[PDB]
Formats: C-alpha cells, structure tokens, sequence
C-alpha cells in the first residue's frame, strides 16, 4: 500500500539526474517530519471560493473554465480537497479581443476603456519582459566573471 | 460646441412657460392635467443637472462629457417644445387639444422613446374628459 | 478495473494542472492513492509542504 | 475573512438550507458577484434620497418622507459607512409595496463615456 | 452621416419608415460622441 | 476600554437608522440578512449585482417550499 509507494516518493526527491545510504537518511527525516500533523456539497465550494478570487484578480476565462470543469468532476473525492489546499504551491496570446469582423449578429456598442486599453497591456507585459530578460542574462554572467581575484569555481579548492 | 449644446435650453424655457400659462382656468381642466403631467418631466431635468453638478464638484465633468450626456434628454425636450408651440399656434383648448394629442400620439413611433412620453400625457389629460 | 484506474489517473492530472499545484505526475500518483485511504487531505497538503522543505534544507 | 464565504452567510439566512447543503446556488453567486464587484457606475447619494422619497410618495405618505431626511442627516452625523450610496440603493431595489415605463426616468450613468 | 440627418430631422413631411431609419441614425451619432468622450478622458498623447 | 464602547454605541445608532429605513419601505430583508448586506456594501460592490441574487434566493426558498 501507501507506505511502499512512499519509498518511491523518497527515491524521487533524491537526485537521480551512491544513492542507497543517503536514502536511508532522507527516509528518517521524511518519517520524522510526517507524523507531526497526523498526530494532532461543501467540497466543490472550496474550489468556488478560489474561482471568486480569480475573477476579482483579472483573468476572466480562467475562472469561467474552472467553473466549467467543476461540473464535470461531479458527473477520489478526497483528492480534489487536497488540490484546493495545494493551489498556490505551484511554479512561480489571442488574435481576438476587439474584432467584430466575424459573426452574423454582433451587438452595437461603443468604447468602454476596459477591453482595448487592456489589450495593448497584454502585449506590453511581453515587451517589458523581453528586455528585462536582456538585463537578467548579462548580469548573471558578469557576476561570475568579475568579482575580485581568488573568486570563481571551487575547482581551485581541490 | 456651446452652440451645439444650447437647443435643450431653448427647449426648456418654452416648456416651463407652457406649464405656467396653461394650468389656469382660462384653459380648462384638460390643460390643467396636461401641464401637470408635463411638470413631472421638468422635475426629472432638474434631477439630472444635479447629478451632473455632483460630477463637476469632484473634478470629473468636461464639455465633451456634458455634450454626450444631454443628447438623450434633448429629444424628449424637443417633443415638449414642439407640442407647446403647436397648441399655442392654433389656440387649441378643450377637446381640440385632445384631438391634437391623438394626432401627435400616432405621429411618434420611430424609436418609441418619444411614444411613451406623449402616451403618458394623453393618459393624464383624458381623465377630466 | 485496471482499465478504469488508468483513465482516472489521466483525468485527475487535468484538474491538478488547472489548479496549478506543485505536484508532478509521480507524486500525483502517490498522493491520489494516499488521499483515497481516508487520512484527512487538509493535513496531507501540510505534510507534503513540510517534506519538501526538509529535503531542501539538506541541499 | 473573505467576501465569498460572506455570500454563503447570506445564503444561510435567506434559504432554510445551510451553506454546506447547496452548491448549485453558490456557483451562480460566484458567477454574478465576481467581475461586477467594485462599483462600475456613477455614484450619487442624492438621487437615492429623492427616489426613496419618490417611493414613499407611491405609498401615499408625505410625513415619513421628511422624517427620512432626518435619518439621512443622522446617517452622515455618525459617518461610519463607506458607500452610503450602495446600501440605500440596495434597500431601495429590494423594496416591496405594502399596497410601466421607467427607463426614460433618471438613473445612474454607466461610465462608458469615461475611462475607468 | 450627420449631413443627411441634418435635413431629414427638419423634414416632417417624409416617410415614417424613413423617420425610423433616421431614428436608428440618432443612436449612431450619440455613440460616436460616446467614443469621443472616452477619448477625451484619456487626453491627460501619442 | 470606555471610548471603544462609545464606538460600539455609535454603530448601534447607525444600525437602528438602517433598521428604520428597512421597515418604512417594507422590504423583504430581515435584520439578520441586513447585517450581511452592510458588510458587503462596506467593501464597495455593485448593488445592482446583489439584488438579482436576492431576487433568486427568495424564489429558491419557494423551490424549498
């Protein structure tokens, strides 16, 4: 069962990309940390409570996608309650936004200043990254190549 | 631009002058009710300009925004001023200015923004008859 | 049953990718079997965050 | 605290059902309240004052409409409310008469003639 | 589009199916000015 | 404190003014719902958005009755 699958988990967190006695030490720290918390519909609602915070924080189609998937997840129950409590632990375009050139019936309306004003900003975050990239690759190498004499790689420490 | 905005003021002076003149007993109970239902929309113009006053006090009102704001209320005012000119022009009182209201009520059907306005004044003015 | 659990393992990847977990497929497979045991998932989300901290303390 | 569970507190008060007993309604609540949170129309407490007066005329009352102005005075004298426009617009929208066309009657502006 | 409406709205002896097109052509100028109002707010421009 | 109980008096004052306005209009809300609606309206919310909900939840308790 699960405590044998836990051994495969202890092999994953150890670098595979030796490795037999470091596993016995990592297994000790794994078991020593595991039992501290364990010693001491209202379920889809927890996903809805974060979809609200999605909709307030911009990004409309992501929350509209999330509420489209929580209907099919109800058409194993302890797994999504783990996912909702691991939702912010994750790793840190589109041609259309304002084209009425397609369709057969589109409603007549004016400007709003929250659609096309924030469609040049969707690209402005891209152009303001692709130059901040240029400052995060020439700095990270000039920090290696110039500090002071006697600084470099630890092969001189051999 | 100021001159482009001004016809709704020329079409408010005439409206209030009609409401003062034709609420008297020389024009009968139908004209009393007619100006008394025209008065309700005059109150609404007074409401609108105070909301725009709150906008100007917060430094959030300009000439361009005002010109767009007054355009939906200009059509209603235009209906009232044309109606007042027509009843003054033919000296119509009693049931002739219920016949005129019957003609004007069928006249406006284009957007149905003016149709409801004239229909309310006919509903109010046909009560004494 | 063995045909069912492969399809369930494929669909349970999707709902954990949209919610932006830190879980990869292997640790997803271990944690999907562990949550199905009955041990409260509200505590399992915390023991994983402590395990991944104590392994980084050694590195 | 967060606004979303506060919506479920409202859901416990109006329904006989608890918040944990229903999730189809809370789905719709997350649909409506999100992306229409934080005012997007022009505020005016004055129009709300004159429309609560306009509603008390519809109940054939003129005494209680000038007592409402003293409560409107007291509202400002305490001054602990953030949007005095919003809660009174909200109570006026949920008003029920004890016992046509009104879109051509004065309303708040959409702020689509203005940058937001 | 404003020049055509400039004579049609002062002609009251005309088709009432043409004074429905012309009243679906007051909305189409009001919306132009709406567009301009939003642009005027953003002025405070290249 | 003492001045912290005077503010707890000045909020009951407001809540009584709002409780008066809630009854002279004869709304559907009771005092307990109203205490959630004041918290919502303090944050800054569309009152056009909440009223549509309240119009559905009151007919969703006729889907309970």
């Amino acid at each position: 069962s699960i405590t044998q699958l836990f051994d495969d988990l202890c092999e994953a967190l150890l670098p595979a990309a030796n490795r037999k006695r470091a596993k016995r030490s990592l297994k000790k720290v794994a078991y020593n940390a595991l039992f501290t918390n364990l010693f001491q519909l209202p379920a889809r609602n927890k996903i809805l409570m974060l979809s609200f915070d999605l909709r307030v924080g911009g990004l409309g189609p992501k929350a509209d996608r999330l509420e489209e998937l929580v209907e099919e997840l109800e058409a194993v129950g302890s797994v999504l309650d783990l996912l909702v409590q691991l939702a912010g632990s994750g790793p840190p375009r589109d041609y259309f936004l304002n084209n009425k050139h397609v369709g057969r019936n589109v409603p007549y309306s004016g400007y709003d200043c929250d659609d096309l004003s924030v469609f040049e900003m969707d690209v402005q975050s891209l152009i303001s990254r692709e130059e901040c990239l240029c400052h995060s690759m020439i700095q990270e190498t000039l920090q290696v190549m110039e500090a002071a004499p006697g600084t470099g790689l630890p092969t001189v420490g051999l | 631009l100021v001159h482009r905005i001004l016809p709704v003021a020329a079409s408010y002076s005439a409206v209030t002058r009609f409401i003062e003149e034709k609420s008297s007993f020389e024009y009968g109970q139908v004209n009393h009710a007619l100006a008394a239902a025209m008065r309700t929309l005059v109150k609404e113009h007074l409401i609108l300009v105070s909301q725009l006053e709150q906008l100007h006090r917060q430094g959030l009102l300009s000439l361009q925004k005002l010109w767009f704001y007054i355009q939906p209320a200009m059509r209603t005012m235009d209906i009232l001023a044309s109606l007042a000119t027509s009843v003054d022009k033919g000296e119509c009182l009693g049931g002739s200015t219920l016949s005129l209201l019957h003609d004007r009520s069928f006249s406006y059907t284009g957007d149905s923004q003016a149709q409801e306005l004239c229909l309310y004044l006919t509903k109010a003015a046909s009560a004494p008859y | 049953n063995l045909n069912a659990v492969r399809e369930t393992m494929d669909v349970l990847l999707e709902i954990s990718r949209i919610l932006n977990t830190g879980l990869d497929m292997e640790t997803l497979s271990i944690c999907v079997r562990l949550c199905e045991q009955g041990i409260n998932p509200e505590a399992l989300s915390s023991v994983i965050k402590e395990l991944r901290k104590a392994t980084e303390a050694l590195k | 605290k967060s606004p979303n569970v506060l919506l479920q507190n409202l859901c416990c008060r109006i329904l006989g059902r608890s918040e944990a007993d229903v999730a189809q309604q809370f789905q719709y609540a997350v649909r409506v309240i999100g992306s229409n949170f934080a005012p997007t129309v022009e505020r005016d407490e004055f129009l709300v004052a004159e429309k609560i007066k306009k509603e008390l005329i519809r109940q054939r009352r003129e005494a209680d409409a000038a007592l409402f102005s003293e409560l409107h005075r007291k509202l400002h004298s305490q001054g602990v409310l953030k949007n005095k426009w919003s809660i009174l617009y909200l109570l006026l929208s949920l008003s029920e008469d004890p016992r046509s066309y009104a879109t051509l009657f004065a309303q708040a502006l959409p702020r689509d003639a203005h940058s937001t | 589009i404003r020049r055509y409406t400039d004579q049609r709205s002062l002609d009251r002896s005309f088709g009432l199916v043409g004074q429905s097109f012309c009243a679906a052509l007051h909305q189409e100028l009001r919306e132009y000015y709406r567009l301009l109002s939003v642009l005027h707010s953003q002025l405070q421009l290249t």
